[PDB]
């Protein structure tokens, strides 16, 4: 009949999950709450945010981060779990990049964040490889037809983050200025930085 | 697996439930969410008992109107607890006890796996290379959307891996290979029927072959 299977409530198995491992010795003591506070507190976009802003600014640093972002993510210290080898794709005036795992939710963690909700929606997850033009316009972000949408699928164990263009009206802005606008959202690919009126 | 966790390309779904920068909340919306990323690292980095890819593909052996009715943390919950007692760390009933009701977990897999493969190419860059037209009941990296087609390598990775569809049944044979970042036009994978202009898949060295 296609019902679901009878199940307890899902905080009851999580918890019980760790209180049978928990309950054997096999967690270290705060492990899994060492694990929150890493997942919650140092991964963050808030990082991707920082290496965009200094390529942006340091045409040297640039070149590094788009030809070997491990080794750029490491000036930084940034390198983690789901994040090890990481490449950079470049948005250009004619080549919009965006990130998926159509498979399950691949994500750059140490930089981008764990992914949220929607990029981890069955939605997403099957409808940006075939139509990310009309997906990413429903989201808010509209992709002229002069430029080439090129989608990104987290497959293996490459980790991606958008380097996107730099908008207008931010000249000689600071490191710290270009890093507020460049969001979690512009690291993923579906949306871009956008400047204050 | 040709299972419905390979989603890409599916056609019905509704809009993305997000529009750009909206608030999307705390890390964690429940209090035991950081229960199932955590004791996937107790199992494979502090107990050895299991590779991220076998946590992948007990994933892909949900029965899949489970998968399809399960919020995404959850899933993990019951993945690492099918390994648990797939591996013998855990039992179904001790889990159920403790739980205080129905545990139901992934099914059990239907395939051992596959070892690396013997025969394959170092590509390069600007090389036109076809993936394998073939089909893998147990777990692989390939979505389906890009079996037989043709792209272009625009990356050869210059590290390596184990094989998916070796590691991810805990076989001892999945040896080492670099992915390639396989450029595909839209039409080629989906004809008339995509808005889009590329997309780039990041497939291991044993999923490509010499096009032509
Ligand atoms: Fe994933
Ligand atoms: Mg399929
Ligand atoms: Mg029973
Ligand atoms: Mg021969």
């Amino acid at each position: 009949e296609n019902a679901a299977p009878a199940q307890a409530p899902v905080s009851d198995r999580a918890w019980a999950l760790f209180r049978a491992l928990d309950g054997k010795g096999l967690v270290p003591d705060g492990y899994v709450e060492g694990w929150k506070k890493t997942f919650e507190e140092d991964f963050s976009p808030r990082r991707g945010a920082e290496l965009v802003a200094r390529a942006w600014t340091d045409p040297e640093f640039r070149q590094l981060l788009l030809t070997d972002g491990t080794a750029a993510v490491a000036q930084y210290g940034y390198l983690g779990p789901q994040g090890e080898y990481i490449v950079a794709v470049e948005d250009t005036p004619t080549l919009k990049n965006v990130i998926v795992c159509s498979l399950c939710a691949c994500t750059a963690w140490p930089i981008l964040g764990l992914p949220p909700t929607w990029y981890k929606s069955f939605e997403y997850r099957a409808r940006v490889v075939r139509e990310p033009r009309k997906v990413l316009s429903e989201m808010g972000t509209e992709i002229a037809s002069d430029i080439e949408i090129r989608v990104y699928d987290t497959t293996a164990e490459t980790r991606y983050m958008v380097l996107p263009q730099r908008p207008a009206g931010t000249e000689g802005w600071s490191q710290e200025q270009l890093q507020e606008i460049v969001t979690k959202d512009c690291l993923i690919g579906v949306a871009i930085p956008q400047v204050p009126t | 697996m040709d299972g419905v966790h390979d989603l890409a390309g599916v056609q019905g779904f509704g809009k993305v439930p997000h529009t750009v920068n909206a608030d999307i909340g705390p890390t964690f919306h429940a209090e035991w969410e950081h229960l199932p990323y955590s004791l996937m690292f107790a199992g494979v980095a502090e107990l050895g008992a299991f590779s991220v890819d076998e946590v992948r593909y007990v994933v892909e052996r949900m029965e899949p109107r489970h998968y399809m009715m399960t919020p995404y943390y959850e899933r993990y919950v019951i993945g690492v607890a099918t390994l648990m007692v797939e591996k013998g760390i855990l039992t179904q009933d001790e889990l159920e006890s403790l739980a205080g009701g129905p545990f139901p977990l992934s099914r059990p897999s239907e395939s051992e796996g596959r070892p690396a493969p013997v025969e394959t190419t170092t590509f390069e860059v600007g090389q036109r290379v076809r993936v394998r037209d073939e089909y893998v009941p147990g777990h692989i990296r390939m979505p389906a959307y890009c079996r037989g087609r043709v792209g272009t390598i625009s990356h050869r990775t210059t590290e390596k891996w184990p094989f998916p569809d070796a590691i991810g049944h805990g076989r001892n044979d999945a040896g080492e290979e670099p992915t390639y970042h396989v450029k595909f036009a839209a039409e080629e994978l989906f004809g008339s029927d995509t808005d889009g202009g590329s997309v780039v898949v990041d497939l291991f060295e044993g999923y490509l072959e010499p096009a032509a």
